[PDB]
RNA sequence: AUGGUGAACUAUGCCUGAAUAGGGUGAAGCCAGAGGAAACUCUGGUGGAGGCUCGUAGCGGUUCUGACGUGCAAAUCGAUC
RNA sequence: GUGAACAGCCUCUAGUUGAUAGAAUAAUGUAGAUAAGGGAAGUCGGCAAAAUAGAUCCGUAACUUCGGGAUAAGGAUUGGC
RNA sequence: CUCUUAAGGUAGCCAAUGGAUUAACGAGAUUCCCACUGUCCCUAUCUACUAUCUAGCGAAACCACAGCCAAGGGAACGGGCUUGGCAGAAUCAGCGGGGAAAGAAGACCCUGUUGAGCUUGACUCUAGU
RNA sequence: GCGUUGGAUACCCACUAAUAGGGAACGGCUGGGUUUAGACCGUCGUGAGACAGGUUAGUUUUACCCUACUGAU
């Protein structure tokens, strides 16, 4: 649903190819890291969720075409 | 309805479209 | 309905001023014979503070005309004045910042401080800190003299009413945030106890007539 | 299954059954997706005298030309007006006002109206009812 | 002063009048802001129905 | 209602006295070095500000299916704060 | 003495050894602890307990009124000779 | 007489910023995660002081009379009334089902008075002006 | 005669032989509720205040008596 530089403009992150690279990355940078070094993808990835419905991240859906 | 100017509505300026944080780059 | 604060405070008791730790009253001389006819010369011994006020005082010694001694005034200090001047007092007195002059003595525009009302009061108008008094005119029919007030209002005095040539010192007192209850608290500690204030609305309708809801 | 209560659509009925006016608060981002189209085919079948209008709110997240084409497309259906819902800085609050005013003044017999305000949770109802009070 | 009186203010602007109407209210208004406190049944000291609630009447109809 | 008594508790103003370990952070002023035409920037020190902060004495009184309930006590005790 | 320390713990000088006692060790309590495997499945609700903790070093995000956040987070170490 | 759907290809013009989606702080109210655990499955064991027995000392609440049940007795509802079950001294530790047994005993509705240093163009007034 | 569960937030998930209905209340601990004094928002009222309402904080502490019951002389 997102642009990836509208994504990497937010989280001032980039070089993932997938979801799973986009969580651990973000989590790495944001010193989300939970027991024993392991990133926290359900914190991050909620965190992710709250800000997309709450509007810290661009985005819409295409209006209809013009007649 | 009136006149609805969207031209004097201001858009919030998040931080996603600001071209300082640029990645890459 | 209880008594409120406002008319509490008619009955003195712990509402009267803070008065301790303060100069005396700030006065000009006694309207004599000296500063009717000729002039009198003063030396400017000290600037102090006095508690409770934003202006600085000055004291101010004279000869004692009719007896050999010293007499010590407490004048409101203007702007420029400094310890071991030479204040002259009198109809006769040249037009310096600090000197003391009648109001008919001085051209339109002179602006003076401590102000008397009536001649003879010893200061009345313009005293606190940064403030003065502007001579717009004379009548001397009615020997007159119109000014204009640190309100904006216009009066017209007596000639002979005296005033102190210059501006009160410490000006621009007010241009400085507080930014704490206790800077307030220890203002208002050497004036009176007027604060902390309570509003009127958040009290009952006993204690205010604004209370209630 | 959140908003699917009894006692939220008992609410729902309540102040569409005490409501002359119905704003339903579409979001900018996604209006088609944020519609209640089952409660505008009710009111247009069992309460036609109730007068049901769009606000499209949070237009201040989307570009101007996306917010102009949603309003153009969803006019073709029913009157839309744009709006930004902020007590200090918001848009089209006095356009909502005059509108209001025009209903108030077209059931001129009722002694009072009542605008209730429908739509999807955090479009944005409690926060154009405080942009419409200033408070 | 004999201006603030309801005598005065009658003059100004015989049993029509009713309990509560002043500056601010009139007979309307009175009654219908009694409406928020009209709905209470009437007791004595006996327990007889001096007059029913509002609304409630036992009465059958014809 | 009339006439009297209380600010030894407590509320507030005033006058004259007294009391308050050890840590953390590191403001202005100042020194040296690297840049610059200057203004000014950067690095390392010095200094010891704040109705700052951790935490004793002290002041206060948040919480506990707390103790006690003719209790030690007509408001106390323990821990926590 | 230990220790950053008027902290906690032990000691010298000085001062106490006071509070009805004796004998047994059921249930239920008040106060304090431990527990295999699982780890909130308990309960309205992680209430209560447990876990953490000093000092040294590495390192520390969003946000921000640019002063903070901050001991953020996350890691390594500690004796004696 | 007339009014609103001209805006267009993922961020515009217009005036660093376009803000309350406000940092910091808080014995304020709420949700979730890691760690952690007897909160739980599912309970067991240990210590001190009680409880317990004894010597001495030694109260209080409360008390119409009293104290085993079942059915029926003109709203619910008995220890006493009618008909039955039955029923043997004197007692100890627990226990909390029941007891005009107590302690919770006062809150909650109704009637009649009183107060309000409550409020208002309610009435007579009145200080002040 | 004998059983009729474990969870999530009246309905679902699962296990199970089964997850039947009901009475002794509705003619001891404990949360929602009668929650009095503090506080804020909304509606009405000229106001004191009241409420179409919504949120938060808020001391009641037996048993050694008789019987019943459990054990013991
Ligand atoms: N950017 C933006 N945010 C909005 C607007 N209106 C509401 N919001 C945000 O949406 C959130 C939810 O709004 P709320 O009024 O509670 O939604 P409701 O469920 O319809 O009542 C709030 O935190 C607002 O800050 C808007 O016009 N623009
Ligand atoms: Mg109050
Ligand atoms: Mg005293
Ligand atoms: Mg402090
Ligand atoms: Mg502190
Ligand atoms: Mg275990
Ligand atoms: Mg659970
Ligand atoms: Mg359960
Ligand atoms: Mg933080
Ligand atoms: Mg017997
Ligand atoms: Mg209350």
């Amino acid at each position: 649903r997102c642009q990836v530089k509208h994504l990497e403009r937010t989280y001032e992150i980039s070089g993932w190819k997938d979801a799973t690279e986009f969580i651990e990355i973000l989590a790495r940078k944001q010193g989300r890291l939970l027991k024993g070094g392991e990133p926290d993808e359900s914190g991050v990835s909620k965190q992710i969720l709250n800000d997309f419905n709450r509007g810290k991240i661009p985005w819409f859906v295409l209006p209809p075409e013009k007649e | 309805m009136g006149k609805q100017d969207l031209g004097k509505l201001q858009t919030r300026k998040m931080k996603g479209l600001k071209s300082k944080f640029d990645q890459g780059t | 309905g209880r008594v409120i604060r406002n008319q509490r405070k008619g009955a003195g008791s712990i509402f009267t001023s803070h008065t301790r730790l303060r100069q005396g009253a700030a006065k000009l001389r006694t309207l004599d014979y000296a500063e009717r006819h000729g002039y009198i010369r003063g030396i400017v011994k000290q600037i102090v503070h006095d508690s409770g006020r934003g202006a600085p005082l000055a004291k101010v010694v004279f000869r004692d005309p009719y007896k050999y001694r010293l007499r010590e005034e407490i004048f409101i200090a203007n702007e420029g004045v400094h310890t071991g001047q030479f204040i002259y007092a009198g109809k006769k007195a040249s037009l310096n910042v600090g000197n003391v002059l009648p109001l008919g003595s001085v051209p339109e525009g002179t602006i003076v401080s401590n102000v008397e009302e009536k001649p003879g009061d010893r200061g009345a108008l313009a005293r606190a800190s940064g403030n003065y008094v502007i001579i717009i005119g004379h009548n001397p029919d009615e020997n007159k003299t119109r000014v204009r007030l640190p309100s904006g209002a216009k009066k017209v005095i007596s000639s002979d009413a005296r005033g102190v040539i210059g501006v009160i010192a410490g000006g621009g007192r007010v241009d400085k945030p507080l930014l704490k209850a206790g800077r307030a608290f220890h203002k208002y500690r050497l004036k009176r106890n007027s604060w902390p204030k309570t509003r009127g609305v958040a009290m009952n309708p006993v204690d205010h007539p604004h209370g209630g809801g | 299954s959140k908003g699917q209560s009894k006692r939220i659509w008992n609410e729902l009925y309540k102040v569409i059954d005490s409501s002359d006016v119905v704003i339903h608060v579409l979001d900018a981002r996604d209006p088609l997706g944020t519609r209640c189209k089952s409660v505008e085919e009710y009111m247009k079948k069992e309460t036609p005298h109730k007068h049901l209008i769009y606000v499209l709110n949070k237009c201040d997240l989307v570009p101007t030309w996306v917010a102009a084409a949603w309003v153009k497309h969803l006019s073709k259906e029913r009157p839309t007006l744009a709006f930004h819902a902020s007590i200090t800085n918001s848009f089209g609050k006095g356009s909502l006002i005059q509108l209001l005013r025009q209903f108030s003044q077209l059931h001129t017999d009722r002694k009072q109206i009542s605008v209730g305000f429908i739509g999807y949770p955090n479009t944005g109802k409690s926060s154009i009812i405080n942009t419409l009070r200033k408070k | 002063g004999t201006g603030k009186k309801e005598k005065s203010r009658r003059i100004r602007e015989g049993n029509l009048r009713v309990k509560g109407e002043n500056f601010y209210r009139d007979s309307k208004r009175v009654k219908f802001l009694n409406m928020y406190t009209s709905g209470k049944e009437i007791r004595n000291k006996k327990g007889n129905l001096i007059r029913a609630a509002s609304f409630q009447d036992s009465t059958i109809p014809d």
